[PDB]
RNA sequence: UACCUGGUUGAUCCUGCCAGUAGUCAUAUGCUUGUCUCAAAGAUUAAGCCAUGCAUGUGUAAGUAUGAACAAAUAGACUGUGAAACUGCGAAUGGCUCAUUAAAUCAGUUAUAGUUUGUUUGAUGGUUACUCGGAUAACCGUAGUAAUUCUAGAGCUAAUACGUGCACCCCGAAAGGGAUGCAUUUAUUAGAUAGCGAUGAUUCAUGAUAACUCGACGGAUCGCACGGCCGCCGGCGACGCAUCAUUCAAAUUUCUGCCCUAUCAACUUUCGAUGGUAGGAUAGUGGCCUACCAUGGUGGUGACGGGUGACGGAGAAUUAGGGUUCGAUUCCGGAGAGGGAGCCUGAGAAACGGCUA
RNA sequence: UGUUACUUUGAAGAAAUUAGAGUGCUCAAAGCAAGCCUACGCUCUGUAUACAUUAGCAUGGGAUAACAUUAUAGGA
RNA sequence: ACUCCGCCGGCACCUUAUGAGAAAUCAAAGUUUUUGGGUUCCGGGGGGAGUAUGGUCGCAAGGCUGAAACUUAAAGGAA
RNA sequence: CCCGUCGCUCCUACCGAUUGAAUGAUCCGGUGAAAUGUUCGGAUCGCGGUCGCGAGAAGUCCAUUGAACCUUAUCAUUUAGAGGAAGGAGAAGUCGUAACAAGGUUUCCGUAGGUGAACCUGCGGAAGGAUCAUUG
């Protein structure tokens, strides 16, 4: 099958390599899982060297995203995938992969904001959300995208080999450097 | 700026969008920037510490670490991509004649943005794990030729 | 192979075990356990080339499934159970304690012991870490792990290690003035005074020792054994004390034997 | 034993080879052969083809007995021995051979801070339950086929089989609630200095926090012994699950080193050649693979190609010294099982006394 | 702190083979045994040691030799 | 211009062996079993044969590079 | 003593029309088993309240790995060949006499032309010459 050993490459010095032996197991590789963003989720279990366990998934529809300024990290449904900087038709098959830019649902995030900031983007309660609300601080950028219900965030995760799709919302000059590549 | 690749460029762990500003706190810690020492002696060169580029393979900025053999030679060719050519001289014993002759090898290594290097310069190399296909060294210091 | 190696041919085996060449094809394979298969002495070795208890293989299986044989205070029934340096041996049938120490010759010795003797062993830290929930521990180089250690132990420190209570009695720390035997390479099973210690960044450390009548050999850190602080031993050493005689120096010795005996 | 002798001339001194002399753990063959010890033996040509038999099975007091089994006894679940069968483990070692293979294998020397590892050994696993459910083998009895440890249907009944299941932080009218074992995945944070561990060197060991997963995890198991409290409590073992360390190992890997040939001088790169970035895959590093980008990489210090009646080494023969030749074969490493390829099971195999083409 | 070769010593280094110590298998090729006295045994019985290119690792030496370097000193 | 003494460089010659060599002979062809200043080319019994073949150069003639099968007990040097 | 053609026998090799032949290997292309992943499929079984839930075979779809076969091409090794032609060996063939004496034209090198054959001739060169020698 696929196979990850250096036998059929040519050498440094551009001659061939004489075949010595054959194929082994310990050195194999196995199909990608392309996964999918589709509601219909599903994850195979696969067995691996040593008798462990990898989780290739197939389709998800939702994953654990951080906010990494308010430390805050929910579950939400994901939405569509917009940049991949390895391959753009990876992007028009909607493919999960590691370090793909894709928008995520900001309704769970907004609850928490509103429970904590008490903003919309009980006596000792009120105490200390105004507390709270001295430091608090949001970007522009990151705060024009919460009205249209979507934030954009990087796939942080490999959803092929641990089954699922983490990331974390995109901020700083990191959301500038993706949007501007979005802006045509 | 380094941001020259598709992708964003960035190093891993070093939180660039913190509310709390990072003056006073070690390197990769509070939004600075991540370098390390490298051990053996060899000193942490000005523009990796203070420099802006963005090299995971990079032994005081990056992800690699030297471990193994450490060797010298000469800067053979310098026209890859953060990668040179090293040539290492040294003789090899004929016994039968009780005589040497000359022979050579090529060593690739990867170079970092905070090193400069022309052919001919005089170069240390660290042992690191595979690079690529044929990298498994990353350059520690670098003499210029005529110094 | 497409896997382990479960036989070791007669003249594969480690040349201290003494085994004579034509006595088969094949040598005991030793078990998994605390020490290496090419720094222990199996139990097959120990009960029928070394004490005669048994004539044959067979015969072993029979003393060791009576549970006759005790390795570090536990019953032991694999006949190729690894045992190693400063391990204890005890048959109480026979009322006999071993310990496992190299003579000067760089061979295993059985070196019988007083029944006080045999409640303690020393053993080789290997290193010291942080487990699970932050919880301290230490290994040794005996397969050892003891949560809570001093924190005064560090890496290459000698702990004794009492069999009974299992517990950390008294440790040495690794420095230069104590005790040590040498436990791998050409100079194994010598005792002396670890004079200086020579380190090499990225590469092996260099202890220099010197013996009790000047003799001054180095070696490598890891077959470094530290037996006592200062100049005395806390473990009883065999008749030559790790004193390495010269040829010329032993062949004077055997002439003067034949002389009076 | 640091050795030479015959042969060119009518004769001489040379160059020079032919021939002789001696050995070979060196093969064959010829003739001959009483005794003791020791001992190689279908490698060379055909990794050509194979009749027949055998070379891998396995039972402890301690997983599962209602044989319509045996033995010894005599209103009891069983509890003497135990075929068969299920379950578990092993069959990846060993043995054989040298076909392919020329910086490859391999040797000495490294590295894993680049990974996996049944077992052994050590340590470590939170503050219907007086015990759940449905199947199936042996057995039993209807069979099919020329036929195979080829095969269908029916009736029974077990488990350590199979499937289940008791088992500090945030919100907040400080009540109450959420989360709260271990593992999994991501993010934020601490890991100082010269309370606070290690390295030549790690945002390392490890901690805290926010969530996440539709988690083969966290004992519905067995033997022996009976005791101590007034139903309660309790001994020594067996087997099994998970984590770390250890051991047994592998995989990949650093440096240097290989015979003849130039009547082999350029080779590599569209379809990976050299490197870069981002992914995918893998136990994990890596053009290992994909997308995009750059134009590199090797070479008279012999690349590339060709030859080998080439597996490499430890070593063997002969050796004043230097050297020449050999190394299929019992030790180590590699490789293969008629030729290729593919794969299941499993801790471990691209397995062949396993399967598929 | 210019970089090396060379040399010295040491560490690490499979066994078997080779060299070699001990030992009267009757000798020998071998083998790794045995020996001592006569008790309920002893000699802690023995099963040494050297060699091991080249490359790599680490100390001492600095003659010989290689490369690098020098005056607008970026000198001490 | 010629005569005499000398120095450096050159083409040579003559005598001689304390040298070398199989000798012829050589002041280098010496300083070599008492064997080592540096470096290039090149030979390994006589033939087959500077032939066949391949490559390369040339308008051609040919040049450069260059085998094997097989054959033979000598061929050859000095005296 | 000795050279070559010619003539006879045998041995080794070479050239050679045959778009020679055989065998083996490799590249590209074509076709493509099987397996695996994916898509669809839902025979059948079980479990709940004649609708749900779970499991799921055959088959199918795309992709991957990829044996195998069939081309053209190239290379390797072996081999046939009318005829041409080389060398060597083979007691005692034919024709001359070219080399050895100043060998009867001194011999030899390079080159060119010519002749049955060795060889001859032209041009330049060498002594390994038959001259170390004419201040006559
Ligand atoms: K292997
Ligand atoms: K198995
Ligand atoms: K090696
Ligand atoms: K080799
Ligand atoms: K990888
Ligand atoms: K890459
Ligand atoms: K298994
Ligand atoms: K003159
Ligand atoms: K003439
Ligand atoms: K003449
Ligand atoms: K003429
Ligand atoms: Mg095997
Ligand atoms: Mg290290
Ligand atoms: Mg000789
Ligand atoms: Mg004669
Ligand atoms: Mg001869
Ligand atoms: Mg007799
Ligand atoms: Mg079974
Ligand atoms: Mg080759
Ligand atoms: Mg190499
Ligand atoms: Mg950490
Ligand atoms: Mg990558
Ligand atoms: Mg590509
Ligand atoms: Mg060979
Ligand atoms: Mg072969
Ligand atoms: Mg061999
Ligand atoms: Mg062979
Ligand atoms: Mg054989
Ligand atoms: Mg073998
Ligand atoms: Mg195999
Ligand atoms: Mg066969
Ligand atoms: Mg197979
Ligand atoms: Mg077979
Ligand atoms: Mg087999
Ligand atoms: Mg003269
Ligand atoms: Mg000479
Ligand atoms: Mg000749
Ligand atoms: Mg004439
Ligand atoms: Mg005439
Ligand atoms: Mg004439």
């Amino acid at each position: 099958g696929i196979s990850r050993d250096s036998m059929h490459k040519r050498r440094a010095t551009g001659g061939k390599k004489k075949s010595w032996r054959k194929k082994r197991k310990y050195e194999l590789g196995r199909q990608p899982a392309n996964t999918k963003i589709s509601s219909n989720k599903t994850v195979r279990r696969i067995r691996v060297r040593g008798g462990n366990v990898k989780w290739r998934a197939l389709r998800l529809d939702t994953g654990n995203f951080s906010w990494g300024s308010e430390a805050v990290t929910r579950k939400t449904r994901i939405l569509d995938v917009v940049y991949n900087a390895s391959n753009n038709e990876l992007v028009r098959t909607q493919t999960l992969v590691k370090s793909a830019i894709v928008q995520v649902d900001a309704a769970p995030f907004k609850q928490w904001y509103l429970q904590h900031y008490g903003i919309d983007i009980s006596n000792h309660v009120v105490r200390k959300i105004e507390n709270r609300q001295a430091d608090r601080k949001l970007d522009s950028h990151l705060e024009e995208q919460f009205a249209s219900g979507r934030l954009l965030a990087c796939i942080s995760s490999r959803p092929g080999q641990c089954g699922r799709a983490d990331g974390y919302i995109l901020e700083g000059k990191e959301l500038e450097f993706y949007m501007k590549k979005l802006q045509k | 700026a380094e941001q020259t690749e598709k992708a964003f460029l960035k190093q891993p762990g070093v939180f660039l969008s913190s509310k709390k500003t990072g003056k006073g706190k070690r390197p990769g810690k509070g939004g600075n920037r991540y370098f390390k020492s490298i051990g053996l002696g060899f000193k942490t060169p000005r523009e990796a510490t203070e420099g802006t580029y963005i090299d995971k393979k990079c032994p005081f900025t990056g992800n690699v670490s030297i471990r193994g053999r450490i060797l010298a030679g000469t800067c053979h060719s310098a026209k890859m991509n953060r990668t040179i050519i090293v040539r290492r001289n040294y003789l090899h014993y004929v016994k039968k004649y009780q005589r040497y002759e000359k022979r050579h090898s090529n060593i690739p290594a990867h170079i970092s943005p905070c090193f400069r290097v022309k052919e001919g310069d005089h170069v240390t190399i660290g042992q690191c794990r595979p690079l690529s296909k044929t990298v498994r060294f990353n350059v520690l210091k670098v003499i210029p030729a005529g110094s | 192979a497409r896997g382990l190696k479960k036989h070791l041919k007669r003249l594969n085996a480690p040349k201290h075990w003494m085994l004579d060449k034509l006595g088969g094809a094949f040598a005991p394979k030793p078990s998994s356990g605390p020490h290496k298969s090419r720094e222990c002495l199996p139990l097959v070795i120990i009960l029928r080339n070394r004490l005669k208890y048994a004539l044959t293989y067979r015969e072993v299986i029979s003393i060791l499934m009576q549970r006759q044989v005790m390795v570090d205070g536990k019953v032991r029934t694999d006949k190729t159970y690894p045992a190693g340096f400063m391990d204890v041996v005890t048959i109480p049938k026979t009322n006999e304690s071993f310990r496992l120490l190299y003579d000067t010759k760089g061979r295993f010795r059985l070196h019988s012991l007083r029944d006080e003797e045999a409640k303690f062993k020393l053993c080789k830290v290997r290193s010291v870490q942080f487990g699970q929930k932050g919880i301290p521990y230490l290994n040794t180089y005996d397969g050892r792990t003891i949560r809570y250690p001093d924190p005064l132990i560090k890496a290459n420190d000698t702990i004794k290690l009492d069999l009974d209570s299992n517990k950390i009695v008294d440790f040495i720390k690794f420095d230069v003035g104590n005790v040590v035997m040498v436990t791998g390479g050409r100079n194994r099973g010598r005792v002396g005074i670890l004079k200086n210690r020579e380190k090499h960044k990225g590469s092996f450390e260099t202890v220099h020792i010197q013996d009790s009548q000047g003799h001054e050999f180095a070696t490598r850190l890891g077959n470094v054994f530290t037996l006592g602080k200062g100049s005395k031993p806390w473990v009883s050493l065999p008749k030559g004390k790790g004193i390495k005689l010269s040829i010329i120096e032993e062949a004077r010795k055997r002439m003067a034997a034949q002389s009076a005996t």
